[PDB]
This record gives structure tokens, sequence and C-alpha cells, in this order.
RNA sequence: AGGGGAUCGAAGAUGAUCAGAUACCGUCGUAGUCUUAACCAUAAACUAUGCCGACUAGGGAUCGGGUGGUGUUUUUUUAAUGACCCACUCGGCACCUUACGAGAAAUCAAAGUCUUUGGGUUCUGGGGGGAGUAUGGUCGCAAGGCUGAAACUUAAAGGAAUUG
């Protein structure tokens, strides 16, 4: 947030949860953030360039988290058809 | 002590309020 | 405090159980919270069984046992080296040993 | 009973951690080099702690010890965990899936060789 | 996303089927487990060894994205997987963990087994529950051999796979080895049949 | 309770001590004046610091 | 639902609850019932005059040793004895 | 017996939102739920919802980003007067800023903050922040 | 000397990290203090109260103290700690370790027409620890802290200014408010806004960028 | 108030035990225990948890009904059936694990969706004693039931857990 003009204010801007869209806290210590990282035409991974996933520790404790890791992977396209929209 | 008793010992002092009293109405 | 989600017995839908009698002091105990245990003994016992079969007519008829069962009170129970105490972990426990 | 105490194990697996590439099976060897290295005050002590180093000895060179990691052990890891087991072990793949995992491999799409039987119940 | 090289190869197929990888287990189900296809009679259930393999394939990926490849650690206290999580550990950085996990681990720095991995892989969640719980304490991401009736909880990205064979628990670390080798360019060759035995990730009787 | 007892202590103890008079001092300022010797004696000396700031 | 009624025209139910639960306190009991009024030697006022009558030594309640020197005496607007404590060290002597 | 069909359909949100769920099925879908549901999708609390027509009594279906904390309903719908509005602001809104008292008035539903433009008030139905 | 021995020791004291904001923004977890005065030099503590717990025994009882420490520099920043030890000395030094280790953030706000340097709470903010619960409420400039002085010490050494307080329950119990009051503080951060409704880029740990100076 | 009245058995009588024992223990033993007609209106009448409605995690078992399966068994190998096996579903008595959640805790799938406080509704409580007492009503053949104080007295009673 910011004041009457300018000089953003509210420091420590937080991260989300990729998974259910709440602020992860300082103390949430059960949150993760999960690092895969891409090849390029060749199967080799490229050091320093990476896709993030930040999930919450209130998912992971409902064990959910491997399954809300399945489709933001594949709308990502870097997996395929393991998860369906339909049950 | 026992709540048991003392409710037996105030219906036996409920008949005795009652009886002395019925000696002069 | 509560000390059993039980609370003693087996009473869940009935309000009433119709008890039966202990059978070492005769006490009225539920039906639901008796703690019947089964005694299924040979007739003569274990260990004699050469004795009378050595003097039996009928070679190894049948040698038969005696079925009864058997109700006691929790305070009959605790004292006849039966269920006595549990810890309170333990108390949850109900498959027999 | 003889059964020895902390300040003898301890003291045992301790020289055991870092000088392996030193002292042998032997007590009488044991104890003679233990003098100079651990400076122990009673001689009957450092007569326990020699006796149980060399009856340690006796243990790792025959098979693994738990909680015993020294300078060199983990090292093994070059004959002891390859080298497939005896002479086995060289092929253990050559077909026999269920009739219920064949439609699976259709269903993926790849053409697999499958020798495939029903269940025989 | 990927180069269409990545998907199930014909040669792996039957590695996986041979192993038993396909056939999980038994009726019970935890609902966190849509991995199941086709439930075969007499109470079996068979994984699909589709999805095992992207599963397979993208934790891997997970796994060479670690700058270091030694704050990858390995977790198998079950019986069948102290020789995998070894080898594992031979041919990456990856510093095992086989047997005790001597709980306190990701805490307690005075502690002589003081860990404090960017990522941990465990063989089975159930047995390794211990763990994975001091892994939700230090904000450590977990990857498990899930099973179809495996406790979930506290798991990320998860392989579905069989947990009751010996090879299927062996062939599965051999496998993630292979790609996170690959990935990293010690195997120059994508197609290579890398024909190094995978024997040498399985458990010995004697 | 008993209501009996004996009266022929009271002020056993106002009796019994020793009379002493008020030493004479000269005399202290009142009002605002006050406000300036309370100032400077413990926001500016800081004389009676015994061990815990004690100024009795 | 939590108990007590929560519709728009409920203002009776809720009035009158309150009535009924207003005698529990004992402030408002006593005060509507005016016990100081028929009771409490006092005419319900702060200070009230009488004439001493004895003088007394009344003991003081465990754990204590002392004769706590009070008077009886007895209101002039009423004519009700009380006992009242002589507060400072020795002035009985004052109230003969 | 089922006195409040808002009630339900915000408390049954409120559930779904709290556990991470993205969806959530609304019964039995009455005007002013579709109505209070269009003044949460204004302000993109709610997003995307679609009206299941079952010959009955309908059904929503509300597709749930993390973006709602508490969406609620107001029993008895209390007459607000326009010097009140400002009390009920105070009273249930966690700050001057965000947040808005969901309130029905003559001129249809509309929340607080737009409802003082018009200068106009009414019944109040509830609130969302 | 520090020789400090975890990732977040030796990032911290090469200078790899500069502010405090990349422990928190990563929810990274903290095990040294050192660390925590490193970057907030400037936080100041205040012990609160002792009193002394005792456990039959053999003989008598024996006597361990208690001790209540709130630190954390009047900007932004604040961390309680509670610690028993046999000593009254003891007792507070290492009640100053475990406070230190506890410090987060406060989220300041404004009342209404933001003007310049937040002043009150974002939002409301309850806390709770036994049967104490603890309520913030903002408050417009110049209304002070209208707290208790024990849990206004603790709210005047997070930075806020201007908060309204209604506490309920057994409030006499210090720990229980204090503990209800940090939890009524920390989550302040917890409170989705519409000001943080925007899309982030997910930022990389400083665990993976600055890799190369781990221990080994 | 009639009938029945075998067992057990308030009262009572006895043998013990005991310092005492009109109690526990043993033997008798009336009223009662059973029934018909009529009163009583109470209980730890307890799940110490009011009723109705919606929603929030998994799991197996079981009871009743229903649906499907070339399923098993028996009739006339065969069928319809009956009993079983598998899967699903409605309703029910319950149980197991865990805690996003609640609670002071014990514990709780409700005792959750309650300071981020509002689905509908009925009843009850306001520190502990006096006291469910006194009095007045009303019901009852009676025993008693329902309603129900005040004076006075007191700084603690009480709950759940921890170490001894």
């Amino acid at each position: 947030m910011e004041n009457d003009k300018g000089q953003l204010v509210e420091l420590y801007v937080p991260r989300k949860c990729s998974a259910t869209n709440r602020i992860i806290k300082a103390d949430d210590h059960a949150s993760v953030q999960i690092n895969v990282a891409k090849v390029d035409e060749e199967g080799r991974a490229i050091p320093g360039e990476y896709v993030t996933y930040a999930l919450s520790g209130y998912v992971r404790s409902r064990g959910e988290s491997d399954d809300s890791l399945n489709r933001l992977a594949q709308n990502d396209g870097l997996l395929k058809n393991v998860w369906s929209y339909s049950r | 002590m026992r709540a048991k008793w003392r409710k037996k010992r105030t219906r036996r002092l409920k008949r005795k309020r009652r009886k002395v009293r019925a000696r002069s109405k | 405090p509560k000390k059993r989600a039980s609370n003693g017995r087996n009473k869940k839908g009935r309000g009433h159980v119709k008890p039966v009698r202990c059978v070492n002091c005769s006490k009225s105990i539920p039906k639901d919270k008796a703690i019947k245990r089964m005694a299924i003994r040979n007739i003569v016992e274990a260990a004699a069984v050469r004795d009378l079969s050595e003097a039996s007519v009928y070679p190894e008829y049948a040698l038969p046992k005696t079925y009864n069962k058997l109700h006691y009170c929790v305070s009959c129970a605790i004292h006849a080296r039966i269920v006595r105490v549990r810890s309170r972990e333990d108390r949850k426990n109900r498959a027999p040993p | 009973g003889r059964v020895r105490t902390k300040t003898v194990k301890r003291a045992s697996k301790a020289l055991i951690e870092r000088y392996y590439p030193k002292l042998t099976l032997d007590f009488q060897t044991n104890k003679r080099l233990c003098d100079e290295i651990a400076t122990i005050q009673s001689k009957r002590l450092r007569n326990k702690i020699a006796g149980y180093t060399t009856h340690l000895m006796k243990r790792i060179q025959k098979g693994p010890v738990r909680g015993i990691s020294f300078k060199l052990q983990e090292e093994e890891r070059e004959r002891k965990d390859q080298y497939v087991p005896e002479v086995s072990a060289l092929d253990l793949s050559r077909l026999n899936v269920d009739n219920q995992t064949s439609d699976l491999v259709k269903s993926l799409g790849l053409k697999l060789p499958l020798s495939v039987i029903n269940v025989s119940a | 996303s990927l180069p269409a090289t990545f998907d199930l190869t014909p040669e792996d197929a039957q590695l996986l089927l041979a192993a038993n990888t396909h056939l999980g287990a038994r009726n019970v189900q935890v609902h966190q487990e849509p991995y199941v296809f086709n439930a075969r009679p007499d109470g079996v259930h068979v994984i699909n060894v589709g999805k095992t393999w992207e599963k397979l394939v993208l934790a891997a990926r997970i796994i060479a994205a670690i700058p270091n490849p030694e704050d990858v650690v390995a977790i198998s206290s079950r019986t069948f997987g102290q020789r995998a999580v070894l080898k594992f550990a031979a041919h990456t950085g990856a510093t095992p963990i086989a047997g005790r996990f001597t709980p306190g681990s990701f805490t307690n720095y005075i502690t002589r087994s003081f860990k404090e991995p960017r990522l941990v892989i465990v063989t089975d969640p159930r047995s390794d529950a211990q763990a994975i719980k001091e892994a939700s304490y230090v904000n450590i991401p977990v990857i498990a051999l899930t099973d179809l009736d495996s406790p979930s909880e506290f798991v990320d990205v998860a392989i579905p796979c069989n947990n009751r064979g010996k090879h299927s628990i062996g062939l599965i670390w051999y496998l993630l080895a292979r790609e996170v080798l690959r990935l990293r360019g010690a195997l120059v060759d994508r197609t290579q049949p890398w024909s190094i035995m995978p024997d040498l990730y399985f458990y010995r009787d004697p | 309770a008993k209501v009996h007892g004996s009266l022929a202590r009271a002020g056993k103890v106002k009796s019994q001590t020793p009379k002493v008079e008020k030493t004479e001092k000269p005399k202290k300022p009142k009002g605002r004046a006050y406000k300036r010797l309370l100032y400077t004696r413990r926001f500016v000396n800081v004389t009676l610091v015994n061990g815990k700031r004690r100024m009795n | 639902g939590k108990g007590k009624p929560r519709g728009l025209n409920s203002a009776r139910k809720l009035r009158v609850h309150r009535r009924n639960n207003r005698w529990a306190e004992n402030n408002y009991k006593k005060r509507l019932l005016g016990t100081a009024f028929k009771s409490s030697p006092f005419g319900g006022s702060s200070h009230a005059k009488g004439i001493v009558l004895e003088k007394l030594g009344i003991e003081s309640k465990q754990p204590n040793s002392a004769i706590r020197k009070c008077v009886r005496v007895q209101l002039i607007k009423n004519g009700k004895k009380v006992t009242a404590f002589v507060p400072n060290d020795g002035c009985l002597n004052f109230v003969d | 017996t089922r006195s409040s069909v808002l009630a339900d359909a915000l408390n049954a949100i409120n559930n779904a939102e709290k556990t991470g769920k993205r969806q959530v099925l609304i019964r039995p879908s009455s005007k002013v739920i579709i109505k209070f549901l269009q003044v949460m999708q204004k302000h993109g609390y709610i997003g995307e919802f679609e009206y299941i027509d079952d010959h009955r009594s309908g059904k929503i279906v509300v597709q749930l980003n993390g973006r709602l904390n508490k969406c609620g309903v107001i029993s008895p719908r209390f007459n607000v007067k326009i010097g009140d509005i400002e009390k009920w602001t105070a009273n249930l809104l966690p700050a001057r800023q965000f947040g808005y008292v969901i309130l029905t008035t003559s001129a249809g539903i509309m929340d607080h903050e737009e409802a003082r433009r018009k200068h106009v008030s009414g019944k109040i139905l509830g609130f969302v922040y | 000397g520090w020789v400090p021995v975890t990732k977040l020791g030796r990032l911290v004291k090469a200078g790899k990290i500069t502010t405090i904001e990349e422990i928190f923004l990563h929810s990274l977890p903290v095990k040294e203090f050192q660390i925590i005065d490193t970057l907030l030099p400037g936080l100041q503590d205040e012990v609160m109260n002792i009193k002394p717990v005792q456990k039959q025994t053999r003989a008598g009882q024996r006597t361990r103290f208690k001790a209540v420490v709130v630190v954390g520099d009047s900007n932004g920043h604040v961390g309680l700690g509670i610690k028993t030890a046999k000593e009254v000395a003891g007792a507070i030094r290492a009640g100053i370790i475990i406070a230190k280790l506890s410090v987060i953030p406060i989220r300041r706000g404004y009342w209404g027409t933001n003007l310049g340097q937040p002043h009150s709470l974002a939002t409301k903010t309850t806390g709770k620890c036994g049967s104490v619960t603890v309520r913030l409420i903002p408050a417009p400039r110049g209304s002070g802290i209208v707290a208790s002085p024990a849990v206004k010490k603790l709210l005047q050494l997070a930075g806020v200014e201007d908060v309204y307080t209604q506490s309920n329950g057994k409030t006499r119990t210090l720990e229980n408010t204090l503990k209800a009051a940090f939890v009524a503080i920390g989550n302040t951060y917890g409170f989705l806004t519409p000001n943080l409704w925007a899309e982030q880029p997910l930022p990389v740990s400083p665990l993976d960028i600055y890799s190369d100076e781990a221990s080994a």
C-alpha cells in the first residue's frame, strides 16, 4: 500500500500461496517454495532460470498439496494429462 | 454429611411443624 | 469428570437392560455392564484323564466337558484377579489378550 | 557380570573413530600402543579400554558395525554395494501382464510386445 | 514444455511392468490418489504407469534445479531401500540417510547429524513419518514414493508406485537417478540405453 | 462471640511511647517554587542513586 | 440460534426476559425491594446519631488476638441497638 | 426448518472458502442470492458463478478465489437510516478503506458506500470483506 | 567471535543478506540470535515480570524463575520470549535469546485518508492464548495506545502508536495476555486486503541465488 | 379396595463379631414383590449435551429397504426364488484416525462454521451458605408434588489438569 502520494509504504510485501491465494506469513514454517528447472530442446537443465511454485503450510497440512501442484504444473504446460478437471 | 439424609431429616421435621401446628387451627 | 465414553457399559439406544445377578455376591448388575466370562473345562480335569480312562468301560468314549457362563459385578470381578486395572492409554483397548 | 560401562565403551569407540589405519586385532598390540596415544590415569582402565577395542576389531572386519563411522569405512562404497549379488543378477528382465494390465498399455498408446494371458482363477 | 522425447519409451515400459510397479495397494484407497486405473478384480488396483512417468520426470526436474547436489537428502528407513538410496548418493550429490533417522536432525544444530537440506526424498512416507514431520518445521519440500494408500500429509510431488515389491522400490530409485544424470548432462546421449544394469539398486537377502 | 474482656489496657502503647518534639527546619517553598525544587533534585541531580536510585 | 429470540418483532420477549433475570443481581434486587429502608438500622442515610449505652470488649476473629473496644449505641430516630467501633489508638476513654 | 435461504448460501461459501476449495454448490438459489452475489462479483470477491436450472428452485455453482475473508447475512434485516449506516460499518468491517455492508434499499440491492452516493438507505442484508 | 553454524548465519555474516526483510519474505527459519541483532542493532529489551514456579519434590519444593521478556525496535518489529531457569539472572539472559528468535513484522496502516508514515493498524486483528482474547482496533491520529500498561509496553515496542484494545477472559495472567497480544500483532500480515490483490513474481530465495557460500 | 401370596424380603425376632454393633455376616420373617380398578407425578427420569434447518475430513463394520452384476450355493444340473459374495444408494444404533476448528482442560465430526461476534425458536443460571427452608396459594386419601423468599452469615466455595 501507499500513502497519499508515492514513496511506497508497507515494507515486506509478502508472498502468496499458488494453490489457495493466501498470504504466507513469516511464521509459516510449513510452507515451501517448489523449485523446478526446465530444459531447452536438448533435455539438459539450464541453471539460473527456474519455474517457481509457492505452497502455503495449510495446503500441505491437508496433504492436498500434491493434487494442487498437479494442476498448477499442467497449466504451465511442464506436465502432462496426469490431472483432469472433472473427477 | 449426606444430602440424602438431610432431605430425609428435613422431611421428618416437616411432619412435626405440620402436626404441632394442627393443634392450633 | 468423564472417565469412559461408554462410561461403564454397552447401553447406546436401549435405556434399560433388565439386569442380571452376580455369581460371587449376587449383586444386581445390568447385562450390558456385566463382565461375562465363559468357563469351559473338562468334567474331570486336564491331568486326571488317565485314571478315569484307565478304569473306563466304553473306551475313550467322549471325555465330555462342562459349559457355563459366569457374570460378575465390577467389585467382584476386580477382586478376583480379572480385568483389574489398566493405564489411561490402555483403557481404550478393547481387544482380548 | 563383566558388563563394561560407558566410560570404557565410549573411549574405545573414540579410539576406533580415528585410529583404524592403526592398532590391530591383538590385545597385546592394542594394549602397548594405547598407553601413549591416550593418557589414561589408571593401568586397570587402559587394560579395560584395550580389551574392549580388541573385541571391537573382531566385529568391524566381519561385517559393518552400526554406530562406528571412522575416517575410512565409508569407502567400502565400491566393493560391497556394487558387484550385483555373487554371480547372479546378470539378467533380471528377460509379457506376463494380466488381462487388466493389457488395456493400460494400449490406453497409453505405445506398442509394447505383450503375451497377455487371462488370469486364471 | 517438453521436447516430446521425455514421453514414455517402449523399453522403459516393460521395466516398469516387470518390476510390478503397476500393481499397487489393495482395495484400501486414500482419496488423495486419483492415479488408479481400472482396478483389477481380486482386490488389486493397477496404478497408471503412464502417470507415474510424468511425476517421475517432474521430480527429476526438481532435483536438477537444486544448485548444490549435496543439498538433496534421500531418506529410506524401509528395509527395501537402503541400498537404493546409497547408489543414488554415489551417482549424484544426494547425501543419504539409511536406517534410523536420528530425530531432530533438522533442528538443534548441536546434534552430530544436523542436516539442513533444500529438498528431501523419502521412500515410504508412512515408515518415514518422522522424517517428513521435521521437514514441515523448517520449510523443506518433500518427494515421496507414494503408494495408492500412503499418508500423503505434508507431501509435495509424489511418484505413484508400488512399495510392496523389492524391485519396484529399487527400480524407481534407479529411474529417479537416471534423468537427474541426463538433465545435469552427465549422460551425453539422451537416447542412450545406459546399459549399466538396474540390478545395482536391488536389496540382497544375505 | 464473647463480648467481655479487659478495658484496663485501652491506649496502653499510646501513653508508654516517649514524647519527641518537632525538629526545627527552614520552611519549604510552597506552590510553583516547590515544582522547581522537585524538578532539579530528581531530574538533574543523581545524588540519591544508592543502589536503585534510592531517595530514602 | 443461541438461545434468545432474534425476530424483528420480538422486543416484548426480550424486554420481559431481562426483567425476570434482573432480580438475580444482588444490587438490583436490594434497591427495588427497599431493604435499606425497612432494615439496616439507618434510614438509608450516611450517618445517624445515637446514645452510648455500654462499653464493649469484643474479641477478634482468628487468626487475631485483640480487644476491639466497641460501644453499644441506640439510634435516636429508630430506637434500635447497634454496635459501633471506636477507631483510633485508645479513644475509648472519650466515650465514657 | 429452513428459515433464511440467504444464510445457508452465505454459510456454504464461508466453509468452502475457509478450506481453500475454489467452488461451492448453492441451494436453493433465490433471487436475493443472485443480487447479493453480483455485488460481491462487482468488487472481484467471487468471480464466476453459474445458475443451474432444475425446475424446482435452481442451484448456483460459484467459483471461489482466495480473495474473500468473510461474507455474512445480518438477521433480522434491521431498518437502517442514513445516519445509522455509519454505525453498522464501524461495528462489522475491519477498516474504513475496504469492505462493504450490503443492504437492500428501495432502489434495488446495493452496498453501503454506493448507497451513500445515491443518498438512499433501507434494510440491512449482510456484509462482504 | 560468532563462527555461525547454519545456512542463514554464514549468509548474514558474509553480508550477503543486508536486510531482515529477506528473512521474513521467504519465511526463512532462524536458529541463532546473532542474526537478529546483526540485522537489527537497535532493538531494546524489557523484562515484564518474574514469577517463581514450584514443583513438589522429596524436599519441600524447588524454585525456578519464569522470566518474560519483550524485545523489538520501535519500528515494525517485535519479539516475545518466555523462558524458565533455576536462577533469576539466567532466565532473563535465556529469555533474551528466545525473544530475539521470535521477532516478527507488524502491519502499520492508517485509520483513514492516508497522509504519511502509517500510524495505526490496517485491520482489526485478534489473538488468543488460553482463555484470554486480545483484540486491536485501528484508532485515529493522536489517540495513543488504549491498553493496559503491560500490553501497551509490548504494543509501543512494536511501533504502533494509535490503537484500541478490548481484552477478554482472565487477563490477570500476564503470559496468556502477552502471548495473546503477540498473536494479535502477528495476524496483521495474515489479513489479505484489496491493497494486496496484485500478482507477484515469486522471488527466488537467497539460499539458491547465493548457494555458493554454504558450510562446505 | 378385591384376588394371589412360591421365591426374595424395608420392619421385627434371633446367632455371631465387636470396647459398644438395634450395622455389615447367618437363620427366620410381616408390608412389599404379581394381578385387577384407582391414586401418586418423582430418579444420577444421564448422552449430566433442547428441538428444527444448512454446511465442514477420511475409514471400515453392522441393521432395515432398494438397485445392478452371464457371481456362489440349494429346488427340477437348470429357473422365479431363499441364504451368501461384490458394487452403489437411502435411513439408523454406533465405532476408528486426525485436527483446518473448538475448548480452561478433560475432551469434542460436534461440545465445529462464536470478538472476522446475527439461520429459527423454547427453557434455565448470575459467588458460597441460610434454602428448595419459612409463609401464602394449588394439587394429593396420605406420603408429598408444583410455585417460592427474607433476616442473617461468609472470602472464598467450585471446575480441569500437574508434581508430590
